[PDB]
């Protein structure tokens, strides 16, 4: 699975000293592009993208997102009028991109949200814009009569994919690397309860399975994951806890399944 | 690798 | 309107006197306007890098804040989060041994 993802937010309330429009690009979860309404320029966010592109590329990308900023500026006015609202805290969100699956087949998305709730989604197959809400019906007729569906189908199926294949090749050293996590497991006692905590520090790539074992057997009872959260250096962290009976510290182990490990790693307190 | 058509953002 | 889900964690397994990075990750919140501050014993931490604003598949906003630090023993490291859904500011303590 390979993914190219463009996500952008137009805000009424960023707020103080922060940009109202922020647009960012993602290749396989990795941030490579940034645009904001203050700077008014599209900038690289990784070393692998900056080394493989000239300023002729970035000026061209700047012209596109500057247009996208002004469209989403007016969208804030339009949808507040659509919902009969004045001022306040409001957001327009866009999610655009394409997938190259393990199958070798291509998925494509271009969908929006108003105030964190699904507004419209483009159907690549039928070449129509789906309206998730009754207030999104006037958007549907405006968008389809604009005739954007023709070009957007071609972009998501061809142009987006061509760029993504090129980006995967540009940043192969970073995207294909394997980083082994330093794993620790800690025990703490609250009120009449032992809570055990497992932490995987600094792993890449993102996919990871972290399970608890009691006497060898896998336990999901009173287990909780904090998901996969990022570090500042492009590596990942994950935090998994389990509630247990007091005294049972030596019974528990933390099973880590990751690409950097040829066999699963077990860790104890 | 953005699309030339930024009008596709119209709501 | 959704409350922020906050996690505080070091980059490396922590020990007193070893160079590390303190991360505060707020997630699952709306609206996007947020104040996130990394703190040591009631003092804001120097050289905090604010990573770009992102959001998950459910549209809900997320932000990473990270700062280079050398953890001292007996110190309290914490993350202070201020959001519209919260009445009082919320302080999420970091445990080096949890």
């Amino acid at each position: 699975l390979h993914t190219l993802r463009y996500i952008r937010t137009a805000m009424t309330d960023p707020g103080p000293g922060l940009p109202w429009f922020v647009d960012v690009g993602y290749v396989d979860g990795e941030l490579f592009m940034h645009y904001n309404s203050t700077a008014r320029r599209a900038v690289p966010r990784t070393e692998w993208i900056a080394a493989n592109t000239d300023q002729q590329y970035w000026d061209r990308e700047t012209q596109i997102v500057q247009g996208s900023e002004q469209i989403n500026r007016e969208n804030l006015d339009i949808l507040r009028r659509r919902y009969n609202q004045t001022g306040g805290s409001h957001t327009v969100q866009w999610m655009s991109g394409c997938d190259i699956l393990e199958d070798g087949t291509i998925r494509g998305y271009h969908q929006a949200a108003y105030d964190g709730r699904d507004f419209v989604a483009f159907d690549k197959g039928t070449m129509t814009l789906t309206a998730a809400v009754p207030e999104a019906v006037p958007t549907k007729r405006k968008w389809e009569e604009g005739g954007y569906a023709e070009g957007l189908k071609q972009y998501l199926e061809e142009t987006c994919v061509e760029w993504l294949r090129r980006y995967v090749e540009y940043g192969k050293a970073e995207l294909g690397r394997r980083e082994r996590p330093e794993v620790r497991v800690w025990g703490k006692e609250a009120d009449g309860i032992l809570t055990l905590s497992c932490r995987a520090h600094g792993f890449y790539p993102r996919p990871i399975v972290v399970s608890w074992l009691k006497d060898g057997a896998v336990r999901g009872q009173d287990a909780q994951s904090g998901g996969i959260v990022p570090n500042g250096d492009g590596t990942y962290h994950t935090w998994v806890t389990i509630d247990a009976q007091p005294g049972d510290g030596d019974k528990y182990q933390c099973r880590v399944e990751h690409a950097s490990l040829p066999q699963p790693g077990l860790y104890s307190w | 690798g953005r699309a030339e058509e930024y009008g596709a953002d119209t709501l | 309107d959704l409350t922020p889900k906050v996690q505080v964690y070091s980059r490396f397994p922590a020990s007193a006197g070893t160079k590390n990075v303190l991360n505060c990750f707020a997630a699952g919140f709306h609206p996007p306007k947020i104040s996130i501050t990394l703190m040591k014993d009631g003092v804001p931490m120097e050289g905090a890098q604010y990573s770009d604003m992102s959001f998950n598949d459910d549209w809900t906003f997320q932000r990473l804040v990270h700062a280079d630090f050398t953890p001292s023993s007996g110190s309290t490291y914490a993350c202070k989060v201020e959001h519209e859904t919260l009445k009082e500011p919320q302080v999420y303590k970091w445990d080096p041994e949890f």
